[PDB]
């Protein structure tokens, strides 16, 4: 029997206990966010890296939930490319950040969508 | 429009029966399947249980004349044979808006199912579904947040969240209680929880197990980065006791308790979900005793009729079946009735179960919860029948794994992601399921070890309430 | 004693089938009808049933050796085949003392009923019986009252005490209420009742009905002499409001009031006998929603288990079925219960559907309540099938009267005075049951006009529940 | 269905001029009397009412986009003129039943009433009536007692 | 001295849809703008709790974003967090979630709520310490005409008296009505202590206030980053200036349109403290100000045209 | 459309988010202070430069608010030479000091003036 590690195993919600996305799986995710007619949208954090309590601790409030949005929700998108173009501008201005891809519902206003796309240098 | 007073008996048809009505929209509407005794008319049998459960009774009644009998009263308005049995027929009963107590499930079962089931000229009575007009809908509060607020409260998107029951279902103290539960959640399970019957015991007192699942929770959160909770069941002899739990929890900052809300009862649950709201926890609901009632095609309640007064009184999370584990839930009713769960609107569906169209006027959908003999290889399957918006719970699928907790933990997180995966890549869940857990299995020995334990396990027999 | 972790299913009655097993007098025992599917072995199916009940689950899982599963797991002891049927058993399962939450209903019914009557491997299943040890007994309150301390309270001794719910069920306003309740009480009835259903709408707000029935009640027993009772419900959405009605019939100073506890749910019943106590109310129990789950003889719980569940969580009345009137209750199981509900001790009874003896160390006994479909002309089998400690309720054997509410009251109470009288002289009710009647009616030109307008009407189909 | 986000202002009655709505049963409608400045088609002044009353702000923002701006907006769906009057119209607009609070009188009114009395495109504006479906007349208490308990 | 801002005008920012935005969105919205310079941001008057976005909800998710955008910047922020609601049981229940939050201000609909229910809520923020922004909602259905009803001066003199840290006063130069000498007129009586007569800006009675403390002015409506030379001109420091569609609806989103308002409000109280004329020389500062700062300079292209002038109704 | 940056965009409240002041345009400021009348205030601060919450989180509650104050306000004041004197003697004296230049206006008992006039370096 193995014993599941307990140092640097720090995980990212949806996709992290894979092996790591290759550009073509990331590549389909992408595809399967669009495919459903879900607005794409990519966010970031350079600071706080998971979830914490800073400023209060009652049911339900945690910090470090929200991260700070690149540009604005690409809204009509259509096009992948254009998504993968976005990861990699915002990559080459925060390389020391995690940046993440999510998808909106407008109907539900909810997430569908949402995983880890780059995670900086020890990551 | 007055006529004399004649006291003595008369047939229930004469006021109870009317076929020709045109349900309102303001209309409480019921769809009963009836068996009548030997020698009763269907629609007496159908006015029998329309009077008895709105206004009337045995024998004329004078004070009648004091109100206008007519918009009071209970209706049955179309009778329909049913199909492959003798003498038994669906009747289906139009109950004014004004009979019911604003925001009281359990008052709309008092009139609905208080008396009418043990009629002697009755053999048997199962109430298959409930049409509750949008107006009644508003004066419920519905679930305290509903699956859009869990979600974004958790920071948990993209796929099911996953769960798991604590075993030995009892006699395990508080402490080896917070062990097991740090273990499965540092694995990469988001949830793990009290059992139904764990309550307060003389093997493990409550508020003892609250305090060491929140250290133990704390740490799994800690340890791995994403948000975790345990469900500390409320259920509780008496409000009192059940408000002692939910207070103490909201004071540890935990994000979610339990409670059972049959067994606890409708009043009591109401009051529950209207404490969350105020403060902000999660509620997971139990249905525990339900297949008492819910089983039997003949006699009974469907367990569509218990999830729509579940989702006014309020539930943030509901048990839903699995289809394929140890307990019965047929696919088609049970895309059915979690249908009627989430969604704000579903169209009339007999092929599914669903007699009337119900709208929900935005009361906030509720997640179903998917636990009971499943396991790794079930995977697949449960994808593809709940889609994103489940929980999935493996309590024996998490414990019996070889390994211990967490790798049973992680054995269930992988499978479900790479059903995710491939899910997302295109690949079919239902042709391609076994594969895609053995690929899985070539990268994680967790899985691998999970795999090999349950290969052959399957759960399937002739099932009971059909359509 | 230890040894080694092995992952995977095993057959539970390796476990969980224990014919050999002396229970222990703290133990619970169950008694379920027990129908497999095909291809499981009764034994099985009955370790099934005690596992899913106590402490298993469907494979085996590590954290068992952590405990000593051999003191806290349910067990099989004894199955016998069913008389008559194919395919169906009785299975006994003792439960251990320590699986339950002290004074909790909800929880004993959350292990001994939560999950197993969904197994797939079940047909159907059926609690017929339960055996609450004495340890366990102790320690819940019971009654608020019981019968010896309702009877000091309202100065009530040697016969029935008689009732009347007030009709139309619904629709009726606060005041017309208030009119119906003074009318019935000042002609001879001791007592008289909201509806099951009538708890606040809009054709009549609850406190305004308080109110006026409290009027009414007060002048009824300042014309009569005697004191008067009426029930007051306090059923409702939550808790909160439940208990508002509660301190409200406090506040007024009448003697009794209502609560369903089966759609308002044990949680809160529980929490509103613990308040009469306190309050010194009355606290009559309605058992809507009771053959939802109690009607079928091979799926569901008999109402003795409800029943008994009732005396712990406590009630002062009970309804408890007529036998002759509207709604099935077989004589023999009737008394059978009854006897469970009123008395201290009831030895073992397969006869009466008594499958365990069952002792209540003085826990109060309950008023049974007869009420559903019955008139003057049932009153001597009435009195014969349930003697003194009874409440005889007569809802349209009253309101539907030819000559009005008091009338309807006083053929009620000369009817019942008629058949005590005779009783105590030493003539045999079942045998001369109509002759008393018929005598009374000489002189009591009320309960003539009542013999007159229902000779004929009787009750009689075939029945559901019978051994 | 998304469009890119185009910042600037538009016409209102591009969005909330919306003559073949057809209301529905829990919708609150309102009969505005409605007074156009000078140069302002009534469609504007209908239309500018609606939105600003429900949804809508003076320019485009982006954030319409996360929701579903369709089914939340407050919608013009009749004009009539005022008959005897120069320049005023009654507008009609229908208010989707999830813009309110439950039980709250205050919440009604700060949305319908809220802001659009004062605005500069208006000479005059007036609340002539409201259509309050009843599964939100539901959500309220109403008298304490009413007439026939009164009495 | 709470809120340790001095030396220029606040600046706020309504949370646009005004309606049908969930709670964590709404946050987002929140993190964002005030991140980019902006004190305030707020619950829109209408707002309050409803089926797409519950109150608790809402308040708990500002909190998260504006601790955040605090920690980023390093100024204090605040999120007007409407106490409004159907009972005055429900709106106490609001500011005592806020208070237990920690955060500085919540707000008020003082009409549609109701003195009886503002007086009460006043007494609680002063004895828990809440700053509390009143918003105007219904004003008009009151205020607008000059033949009928009761000027918006005297319910500004009565909020005064009731209570409120804040009261919306018009901007003049945005799309609602309010005359500039009427509007210096109430102003005036928002925030002094002494106030003679002046029939020329509507001032009937000569006023005193002995000490009762000054209301900050709250500018917001149908305004933009070229109105901010009239504004900071018109109203000076003590004002709370508001831009909801003039900060949700610049092109790069929230961050930077928070950050084209703050810097074109700085550029002016610069321009102004040097000794410029903002009145003359309102649209130069602002052009010189885009050279430097590429925010300012898209939100002035967006709007450069957009003005709003009409016949007035409430004249002197 | 450009990302409004995330790392050390530390601000410090009026004119913080202009271009540098200019030595003329500090004089500007400190002009603009005397010819109000309002009494000149210099104050620094070595440890704590931003607000935070170390001993309460009640609502107006922040610490980090006060800074220290350099010898006493310049009542009397008519000549900027003075102040932009003690200005030069207190960054000589706190050379790893945020200094911030303050204006008292003693009528309404308000800090009419408040911007920074020395950051450490770094900063
Ligand atoms: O005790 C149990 O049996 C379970 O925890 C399953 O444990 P395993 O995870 O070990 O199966 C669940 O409560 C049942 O599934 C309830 O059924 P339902 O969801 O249909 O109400
Ligand atoms: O509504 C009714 O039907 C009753 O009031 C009878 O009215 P009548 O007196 O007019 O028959 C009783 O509640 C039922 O008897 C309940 O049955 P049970 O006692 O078996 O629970
Ligand atoms: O709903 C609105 O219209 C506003 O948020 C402005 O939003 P924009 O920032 O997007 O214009 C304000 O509440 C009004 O200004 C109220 O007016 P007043 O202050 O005159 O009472
Ligand atoms: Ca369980
Ligand atoms: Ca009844
Ligand atoms: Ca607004």
């Amino acid at each position: 029997m193995q014993v599941w590690p307990i140092l640097n195993l720090k995980k990212y919600e949806t996709l992290s206990y894979l092996p790591p996305l290759t550009t073509d799986q990331l590549a389909r995710q992408v595809d399967y966010l669009l495919n459903n007619k879900w607005v794409p949208c990519l966010e970031f954090e350079t600071d706080h890296g998971f979830v914490y309590r800073e400023h209060h601790n009652s049911p339900g409030y945690y910090d470090g939930r929200y991260w700070t949005m690149w540009k604005l929700p690409m809204f009509g998108c259509t096009d992948p490319a254009q998504v993968l173009n976005e990861l990699e501008e915002c990559k080459k201005e925060y390389p020391n950040a995690f940046i993440r891809i999510i998808g909106f519902d407008s109907n539900r206003e909810v997430q569908c969508i949402s995983f880890i796309a780059y995670k900086p240098a020890g990551y | 429009a007055s006529v004399e007073f004649k006291a003595g008996v008369k047939d229930y048809k004469l006021t109870y029966y009317t076929p020709e009505y045109e349900t309102l929209d303001t209309d409480i509407l019921a769809a009963f399947r009836v068996s009548p005794q030997p020698g009763v008319p269907p629609e007496e049998a159908g006015a029998a249980v329309a009077a008895e459960s709105s206004t009337g009774t045995w024998t004329t009644v004078w004070t009648d004349g004091l109100t206008n009998l007519d918009r009071y009263k209970g209706r049955c308005y179309h009778i329909e044979p049913v199909a492959g049995e003798e003498n038994q027929y669906i009747c289906y009963v139009a109950y004014p808006l004004d009979l019911f107590e604003e925001g009281s499930v359990t008052n709309m079962f008092t009139s609905i199912v208080g008396n009418v089931f043990g009629f002697k000229a009755l053999r048997a009575l199962r109430l298959e579904d409930l049409r509750i007009p949008v107006a009644y809908v508003k004066t419920f509060q519905g679930p305290p947040h509903g699956i859009q607020v869990e979600r974004d409260k958790l920071n948990k998107y993209g796929r099911p969240l996953l769960g798991c029951t604590i075993k030995p279902k009892l006699g395990l103290s508080a402490k080896n209680y917070g062990r097991a539960v740090y273990e499965c959640l540092r694995g990469g399970l988001d949830f793990t929880k009290d059992d139904e019957n764990v309550n307060s015991q003389p093997f493990m007192r409550w508020r003892d197990r609250f305090l060491f699942c929140a250290e133990a929770l704390y740490k799994a959160q800690a340890e791995t980065g994403e948000i975790k909770g345990h469900y500390l069941n409320a259920t509780a002899g008496t409000c009192e006791d059940m408000m002692k739990r939910a207070v103490f929890a909201r004071e540890l900052g935990v994000p979610i308790v339990m409670h059972d809300y049959l067994t606890g009862g409708f009043t009591a649950n109401t009051t529950l979900s209207h404490y969350c709201r105020d403060n902000g926890l999660l509620l997971h609901i139990h249905r525990a005793m339900h297949a008492v009632i819910d089983r039997q095609k003949n006699h009974g309640m469907h367990f569509r009729v218990l999830a729509k007064a579940l989702r006014l009184s309020g539930g943030d999370h509901i048990h839903s079946g699995t289809v394929v584990g140890k307990l019965e839930g047929e696919r088609d009713i049970t895309l059915g009735f979690v249908d009627l769960l989430r969604d704000d609107y579903t169209e009339k569906d007999r092929s599914r179960g669903i007699y009337f169209t119900q709208s929900w006027v935005s009361t906030p959908g509720v997640l179903p919860v998917a636990s009971g003999g499943i396991h790794v290889w079930h995977m697949p399957a449960l994808t593809e029948i709940f889609g994103d918006d489940s929980v999935l719970q493996f309590g024996g699928g998490t414990l019996g794994h070889p390994w211990g907790n967490a790798p049973g933990a992680v054995a269930n997180r992988v499978a479900l992601e790479a059903c995710v995966q491939a899910r997302n890549e295109g690949r079919d869940l239902a042709r391609e399921g076994n594969t895609i857990i053995r690929e899985a299995t070539k990268w994680s020995p967790e899985l691998a070890a999970a795999c090999e334990v349950w290969k052959e396990i399957k759960f399937e027999f002739p099932a009971m309430d059909t359509v």
